[PDB]
């Protein structure tokens, strides 16, 4: 998985 | 001249950057070379700039990014025709583009890219399907043979223009 914040699009996994 | 903010977005790999650097510099990037471009060109009669943002899911904090995402006019929402795991994802790059604007109504193409690879695996059906659903246009796209690239974007306008008065 998803987006780390609501501010741009930078990602965190979820594995 | 009019300018149009726009911001690529997707899955990792799917060709945001190759895209971006096709349509602004005329060049396809084959190295996998993990920014911002701006080229002014008449679209429509309109002399217009168009100053795309380069999004990635691993980039260096920058409140002036964050600045830029959110006054961004309109997003191509990018997967790659061979990579069903990118057009999955797309959901997750709809709500998030509604979250950093703040709106429900944001300007959006659903791009298809690596459009001249054989190894599809997304059928142009389903990804007719899921632009319906959006209420958004669906273009397929190769950032190698530049084919459907200048129409993404352009189309990409004309849904900012069908939104705002430019
Ligand atoms: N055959 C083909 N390869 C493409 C196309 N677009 C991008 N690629 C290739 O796919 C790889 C990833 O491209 P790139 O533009 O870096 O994608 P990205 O979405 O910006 N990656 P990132 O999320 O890491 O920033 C590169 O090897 C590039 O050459 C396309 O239309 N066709
Ligand atoms: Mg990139």
């Amino acid at each position: 998985g998803x987006f780390v914040n609501f501010r741009n699009f930078r990602t965190f996994r979820c594995g | 001249m009019t300018e149009y903010k726009l911001v690529v977005v997707g899955a990792d790999g799917v060709g945001k950057s190759a895209l971006t650097i096709q349509l602004i510099q005329n060049h396809f990037v084959d190295e996998y070379d993990p920014d911002s471009y701006r080229k002014q060109v008449v679209i429509d009669g309109e002399t217009s700039l168009l100053d795309i943002l380069d999004t990635a899911g691993q980039e260096e904090y920058s409140a002036m990014r964050d600045q830029y995402m959110r006054t961004g006019e309109g997003f191509l929402l990018v997967f790659a025709i061979n990579n069903t795991k990118s057009f999955e994802d797309i959901h997750h790059y709809r709500e998030q583009i509604k979250r950093v604007k703040d709106s429900e109504d944001v300007p959006m193409v659903l791009v298809g890219n690596k459009s001249d690879l054989p190894s599809r695996t997304v059928d142009t059906k389903q990804a007719q399907d899921l632009a319906r659903s959006y209420g958004i246009p669906f273009i397929e796209t190769s950032a190698k043979t530049r084919q459907g690239v200048d129409d993404a974007f352009y189309t990409l306008v004309r849904e900012i223009r069908k939104h705002k008065e430019k």
